[PDB]
């Protein structure tokens, strides 16, 4: 039966407008291992996003980090959206860069 | 320290294509060492970490053809656990595995495990004992009959006391100045106005490893656990993870407020406020 | 170095 993902969009470094960075999407917590992952910058799929390696944890469930290159501007909104059969509908986080 | 060598594996059936998929990860003090893929071109162990490089082909072939061995494993067993669950065809399973032993800092067994799920729910377990089997499912209890009676866990328990051990001795000499780091975290506070009269103190602990770390905030005194928010640790990507906890606190008498962070790399807990 | 299985499920 279905294990419902949880999502954190976060940089790997302190965020600083204008300067490359990474952003992760960590999806965790869920089964089946089939999943749909896109990052979205400002409602559109970034087109070349690394995807981790399929690995699970000792409760059994699986999780993978996406990430791309970006760069942070004051104006453009980056997001995580995910889709997986746990879930009738895709589920969005949005980046907050102090959280 | 203590010691740990992990493989944990996995095979997923789908309603179409017509065998499953079979991945093989194996890890050393929870950091990844080796990996085998079935939809790969070159379907074979793969080394993961640069102080494996050292093995010669005569191990990659053995362990590749042992890989072939769990997959087709893998195969059958997945086959007859539709069988045991009177699962039709047309929909799609999964069956995983972990297997491997604890070592105590002087380099003796510790632990040794074997453990199976199926759906991602727990199907059957080799007990501490590595004698008998714990298996909670009725339909569970078909394999555990049949390995009773064939002396299964006896095969089990060799490996586990003794390749396990043995090799994962060999695998810590050969990435002695590899494995054997930690990185202590880097925590400073941010500050985030709400709701006036209230403010969030955010502690953020960043560039740490291993993952296992507490974040705690005091008043003064006593630890917060309501309602302090923190996030689950989180991978930074570059090996090293992340973390933060935040309190919700009067604006102005927030020099009260203390962080704490501990962490197996620290040589004590470090200590931390808001600094204007 | 990997487990091998003894008897199937």
């Amino acid at each position: 039966i279905q294990k419902t993902p949880q999502i954190q969009v976060y940089s790997r470094h302190p965020p600083e407008n204008g300067k490359p960075n990474i952003l992760n999407c960590y999806v965790t917590q869920f089964h089946p291992p089939h999943i749909e992952i896109q990052m979205l910058k400002n409602g559109k799929k970034i087109p070349k996003v690394e995807m981790s390696d399929m690995s699970f944890s000792k409760d059994w469930s699986f999780y993978i980090l996406a990430h791309t290159e970006f760069t942070p501007t004051e104006t453009d909104t980056y997001a995580c959206r995910v889709k997986h059969d746990s879930m009738a509908e895709p589920k969005t986080v949005y980046w907050d860069r102090d959280m | 320290g203590p010691h740990s060598m992990r493989y944990f594996e996995t095979a997923v059936s789908r309603p179409g294509l017509e065998e499953p998929r079979y991945i093989s990860v194996g890890y050393v003090d929870n950091k990844e060492f080796v990996r085998f893929d079935s939809d790969a071109e070159n379907p074979r162990y793969e080394p993961r970490a640069p102080w494996m490089e050292q093995e010669g082909p005569e191990y990659w072939e053995r362990e590749t053809q042992k890989a072939k061995g769990q997959e087709q494993w893998f195969r059958v067993s997945l086959r007859n656990l539709l069988g045991y669950y009177n699962q039709s065809a047309g929909g799609s399973h999964t069956l995983q595995q972990m297997s491997g032993c604890d070592l105590g800092s002087d380099w003796r067994l510790l632990r040794g495990y074997l453990q199976f799920a199926y759906e991602g729910r727990d199907y059957i377990a080799l007990n501490e004992d590595l004698k008998t089997w714990t298996a909670a499912d009725m339909a569970a209890q078909i394999t555990r009959r049949k390995w009773e009676q064939s002396g299964a866990a006896e095969h089990y328990k060799a490996y586990l006391e003794g390749e396990c051990v043995e090799w994962l001795h060999r695998y810590l000499k050969n990435g002695n100045a590899t494995l054997l780091r930690t990185d202590s975290p880097k925590a400073h506070v941010t500050h985030h106005p709400r709701s006036k009269g209230e403010v969030t103190l955010r502690c953020w602990a960043l560039g740490f490893y291993p993952a296992d770390i507490t974040l705690t905030w005091q008043l003064n005194g006593e630890e917060l656990t309501q309602d302090m928010e923190l996030v689950e640790t989180r991978p930074a990507g570059d090996g090293t993870f992340q973390k933060w906890a935040s309190v919700v606190v009067p604006l102005g008498k927030e020099q009260n407020y203390t962080c704490r962070v501990y962490h197996e790399g620290l040589p004590e807990p470090l200590t931390l406020r808001w600094e204007p | 170095k990997a487990v091998f299985n003894f008897a199937t499920m």
